RNA sequence: GACGGAAGGGCACCACCAGGAGUGGAGCCUGCGGCUUAAUUUGACUCAACACGGGGAAACUCACCAGGUCCAGACACAAUAAGGAUUGACAGAUUGAGAGCUCUUUCUUGAUUUUGUGGGUGGUGGUGCAUGGCCGUUCUUAGUUGGUGGAGUGAUUUGUCUGCUUAAUUGCGAUAACGAACGAGACCUUAACCUACUAAAUAGUGGUGCUAGCAUUUGCUGGUUAUCCACUUCUUAGAGGGACUAUCGGUUUCAAGCCGAUGGAAGUUUGAGGCAAUAACAGGUCUGUGAUGCCCUUAGACGUUCUGGGCCGCACGCGCGCUACACUGACGGAGCCAGCGAGUCUAACCUUGGCCGAGAGGUCUUGGUAAUCUUGUGAAACUCCGUCGUGCUGGGGAUAGAGCAUUGUAAUUAUUGCUCUUCAACGAGGAAUUCCUAGUAAGCGCAAGUCAUCAGCUUGCGUUGAUUACGUCCCUGCCCUUUGUACACA
């Protein structure tokens, strides 16, 4: 059971794979694309 | 949701059932014996003696 | 090989008819050779069934875009008639009424299952001359058996016919008992 | 779009719109009107 | 040529009850 | 009709005689109970449960249990849809886990499905007492019916039978029956023989341009995978022939026939089988079926899967079995004889032949989709020559320790193999009980199914090949008559 929560609304990584709707994770160190 | 099941009986399944039971791996037909004799004569397998 | 081959002649020849009294039964199937009872609904709406699955004969079976004297036709001749609804008493005598004076020697039809839920009806309906048995039956019979799926208790037919050995149409000319001379 | 690659791999098996028939494990999915 | 019978000896029953009766089908090539 | 513990007959090595070979007694293999169990999944319990469900289960199978994923609940209505529904996610705590199961985190994929109603629907889940199908048993049996006529008011009977005789309701015969059909028989497959027609380096044999070695006036034994010539006797097998008990005795009654003899390829229907009537039975299988009625179930699932264990767990009884108790034996060279059979393209099956190795095995090619190669499957019992002189000694190989391999994600509760040490009963098995009549019993090992692997299993196979009867109801059973019945659910 998960929420991926609704986000009272909103960097980036490489590769036309990650299509600009890909704002990198706001943690630390994170180079991560939610696509994969 | 899967792990090595390459060989063995879990590998081979019956053509008409996917029944792993009663396999006959002779002559490359791969059906179980419950299963075969029903579909026997139509392959030219008949009984003489 | 060659053994693993001539089997595959037949074991390919086999699964077909698993695919035939399943899809062409209501459309009137008799036997691969394609023997048939009814023969339009096998073609289709001038093309609906002719090629609906020759196009599946390949995209399942490894191919390319471009390459009443029988019981198995009479044991489904009217297997419909039951699951549609008639008396199982006179309907059965109709089919052995039917084939018998079609110059035919012998016929026999049984229905097995729950007529009424008990140790289960097994009554039998014969007519004529039915050689059985020895080798002359392989020559002279056809028998089919088709499970009949009605809503409360599966049943099952076992039809048998026999070829008139006189008007044999192939092979032996009469019963191997045969005796005759002139006075 | 994962579903969209198969829609014309062709030319919801339920609402008719294709009739099904089994015969040994690889699914003869053959079509309606 | 010599003919080779293809023989498949299978027991006659679906379950495992009865007398232990087998039966050999033949395929006869030429 | 069925039944009887009533009377005749008749018949069977799931009956006996005459004998043969064994089990139950020992170790161990396996299956059943039990018992233990988290679970030891389960079906079957007389012949007709208990090496049987191919049931030789390390995963799987797997049905069992301890746990953990999944939607693969289509679709119809109704709700979050275009101010993001919603799945996915790397790593971390968690957990068996390189599992986003989950928590934090904020990314994120994009009308794909998330939620209830409703409907599905998967199930090795229950009911073989709701079923199909199939199978097993009575039955390694001889039985079953109808036409015309006869007898009966009738249901029914006769036919369908005293007596012989046959494997048989198979026939002679007798006859209120006559003439018939199904069953048996005929039919079909196979193991044999054909010096015949039809036949070939894919089969087998001489033989030649010639080649190898002992004796040497021409033979011994061969060799010649694109060196020539022959043959149909072997092999194999196309078309067919041939056995009909043929002929003549022994006994018949009038025969039907049974016990000899010769021919002889062939004398128990020539041998062995496949088929298979009328009917049965709550027989077994829902653990074969996308065969399955109806129920039970369908999101903390009984569905499917992943991880791990279990079916094999031992104060015990039993069933199919394997290795034996040793001098017709064991060890060791060695002679070296089969037949039945299977085998590899999106690939690893049958392995010659090399070569490493103690063997197990390694490695290296190679031939083989197969009358060609493996394969002359150079099998074993065997056997010829030696060896150990009767303890439980090596017979015996069980339990038990140590080391090397082969399969396989995975061998631990030894999968299996080979080597060294271990060396347990058991000293021919009680009451019982099985199987068996000729290329039989029995011994022997070989293939195929199983198979990734694993035989003390199965289906078959040939090598070796007796004793004894070629008969009777004494037992156990079965079939036909007669008879009794208050049974018909028999
Ligand atoms: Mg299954
Ligand atoms: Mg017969
Ligand atoms: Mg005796
Ligand atoms: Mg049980
Ligand atoms: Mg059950
Ligand atoms: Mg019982
Ligand atoms: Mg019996
Ligand atoms: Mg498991
Ligand atoms: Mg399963
Ligand atoms: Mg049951
Ligand atoms: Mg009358
Ligand atoms: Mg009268
Ligand atoms: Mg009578
Ligand atoms: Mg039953
Ligand atoms: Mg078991
Ligand atoms: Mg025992
Ligand atoms: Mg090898
Ligand atoms: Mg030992
Ligand atoms: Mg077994
Ligand atoms: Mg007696
Ligand atoms: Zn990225
Ligand atoms: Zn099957």
């Amino acid at each position: 059971k998960h929420k991926k929560v609704k986000l009272a609304v909103l960097r980036e990584c490489s590769n036309p794979t990650c299509g600009a709707g890909v704002f990198l994770a706001n943690h630390k160190d994170r180079l991560y694309c939610g696509k994969c | 949701f899967s792990h090595p099941r390459r060989y063995g009986k879990g590998s081979r399944q019956c053509r008409v059932c996917s029944s792993h039971t009663g396999l006959i791996r002779k002559y490359g037909l791969n059906i179980c014996r419950q299963c075969f004799r029903e579909k026997a004569n139509d392959i030219g397998f008949n009984k003489f003696r | 090989s060659k053994k693993r081959k001539l089997v595959a002649d037949g074991v390919f020849y086999a699964e077909l008819n698993e695919f035939f009294t399943r899809e062409l039964a209501e459309e009137g199937y008799s036997g691969v050779e394609i023997r048939a009872t009814r023969t339009q609904d096998v073609l289709g709406e001038n093309g609906r069934r002719i090629n609906e699955l020759t196009l599946l004969v390949q995209k399942r079976f490894k191919y390319a875009p471009g390459t009443g004297l029988s019981a198995v036709a009479q044991a489904e001749s009217m297997k419909f008639k039951l699951l549609n609804g008639l008396a199982i008493r006179r309907a059965a005598y109709g089919v052995v009424r039917y084939v018998m004076e079609s110059g035919a020697k012998g016929c026999e039809v049984v229905v097995s299952g729950k007529l009424r839920a008990a140790r289960a009806k097994a009554m039998k309906f014969a007519d004529g001359f039915l050689i059985h048995s020895g080798q002359p039956v392989n020559d002279f019979i056809d028998t089919a058996t088709r499970h009949v799926l009605m809503r409360q208790g599966v049943l099952g037919i076992k039809v048998k016919i026999m070829r008139d050995p006189a008007k044999s149409r192939t092979g032996p000319k009469a019963l191997p008992d045969a005796v005759t001379i002139i006075e | 779009e994962d579903r969209n690659k198969i829609h014309q791999y062709l030319f919801l098996t339920s609402k008719g719109y294709v009739k099904t028939q089994f015969s040994w494990q690889y699914y003869y999915y053959t079509l309606t009107e | 040529l010599p003919t080779k019978v293809l023989k498949i000896s299978t027991r006659k029953t679906p379950n495992g009850e009865g007398s232990k009766t087998w039966e050999t089908y033949e395929m006869r090539i030429h």
